[PDB]
């Protein structure tokens, strides 16, 4: 399910802007 | 009677320009403040909650490392924030209470909000209720409409940056990539799941990737989920790019054809850029039930008001190594920095 692959990923925490 | 709107920005925006040609500028000192804890750590911010001295209030100082800042070759961006932050106004728009610097730092006192930011509370809860996402999203339409009509672009809308305050509003912050143009830029910055394509495809841009933000984050407060996501940010970008979307069985009608507008592709016709402007927005069947100027006062039941347990350390968030802040007793930047 959508949601799943969401909650399996790494992706689901606090996002760091991008500009290394 | 939308004469009111109009005669209202005019008034902000002589006010915002008065205090943009002529910056606030060191306006308090660090020992005037005695540190609480650290709210966060990055590669070159940090937020450390502190209490004012000779009051008792408490602030959120944001404290960035002069050297670091240049390193991160993120000098214009850390001047655009302080001074696009000490000019504008708006209910929905954290206020930097006091801005200062010595030999090693730039500080930047903003207002503490002890409400919670919206990520965790909406990963929390999983999604937001149709309703409830119009609730929040509303006032990004309004500030944006404020932020825009003074020639800013936000640049890094997303949840996390997004707090709820004690009354159940939100106050936006951090306007790291904010800045005023009435051209269009090029510098490649937001976060991975809210770029909208001509960023990406660095095209060139303007206020138009604001409004596109805001789709991705009407959507992920809907879904649950950012529209776009992946493992690695480079699929992200492709997912995006490849545009095609796809709502959840429980998205309305009417969200549904609003986000296929304010996700589009296409910049003649995505909401927010057209002629009749932030109206295609606020005027849309999705926001029918929205009273625009209901929420502008703040006039309206708030759907979620966060148990804060008052002022400081009310309980949760998360600890990090209190690092010390150190002042070299040499100037660090001079030049660089002069008007901040
Ligand atoms: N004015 C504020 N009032 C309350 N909490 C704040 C304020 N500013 C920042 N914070 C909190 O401190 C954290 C600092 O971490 P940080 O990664 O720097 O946030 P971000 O980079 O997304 O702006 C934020 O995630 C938020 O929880």
């Amino acid at each position: 399910t959508t949601y799943a692959d969401f909650i399996a990923s790494g992706r689901t925490g606090r996002r760091n802007a991008i500009h290394d | 009677e939308q004469e009111s709107v109009k005669e209202f920005l005019a008034k902000a925006k002589e006010d915002f320009l008065k205090k943009w040609e002529t910056p606030s500028q060191n306006t308090a000192q660090l020992d005037q403040f005695d540190r609480i804890k650290t709210l966060g750590t990055g590669s070159f911010g940090r937020v450390m909650l502190v209490k004012h001295k000779e009051s008792g209030n408490h602030y959120a100082m944001k404290i960035l490392d002069k050297q670091k800042v240049v390193k991160l070759k993120q000098i214009e961006h850390t001047l655009n924030e302080k001074r696009i932050l000490q000019a504008v106004n708006f209910p929905f728009l954290v206020k930097l209470e006091f801005s200062f610097k010595d030999n090693s730092n730039l500080y930047m006192v903003m207002e503490y909000v002890a409400g919670g930011e919206m990520f965790s509370h909406l990963r929390r809860i999983g999604r937001f209720s149709e309703p409830h996402a119009r609730f929040y999203a509303a006032q990004i339409v309004l500030t944006f409409e404020y932020l825009h009509s003074l020639d800013l672009i936000y640049r890094d809308l997303k949840p996390e940056n997004l707090l709820i305050d004690q009354q159940g509003y939100i106050q936006v912050t951090d306007f790291g990539f904010a800045k005023r143009v009435k051209g269009r830029t090029w510098t490649l910055c937001g976060t991975p799941e809210y770029l909208a394509p001509e960023i990406i495809l660095s095209k060139g841009y303007n206020k138009a990737v604001d409004w596109w933000a805001l789709g991705v984050l009407i959507y992920e407060m809907a879904a649950g989920y950012p529209p776009f996501f992946a493992d690695q940010p480079i699929q992200i970008y492709e997912k995006i790019v490849s545009g095609k979307v796809r709502f959840p069985s429980h998205f309305s009608s009417d969200l549904k054809d609003l986000l296929r507008n304010l996700l589009q592709v296409d910049l003649t016709k995505r909401f927010g850029n057209l002629p009749n402007g932030v109206n295609d927005i606020k005027n849309h069947k999705w926001f029918a039930t929205t009273d625009w100027i209901a929420i502008y006062q703040r006039k309206v039941e708030a759907p979620f008001i966060p148990k804060f347990k008052g002022p400081g350390d009310t309980s949760n968030a998360d600890d990090y190594e209190e690092e010390e802040i150190r002042v070299s007793i040499n100037e660090k930047c001079g030049k660089e920095f002069t008007e901040f």
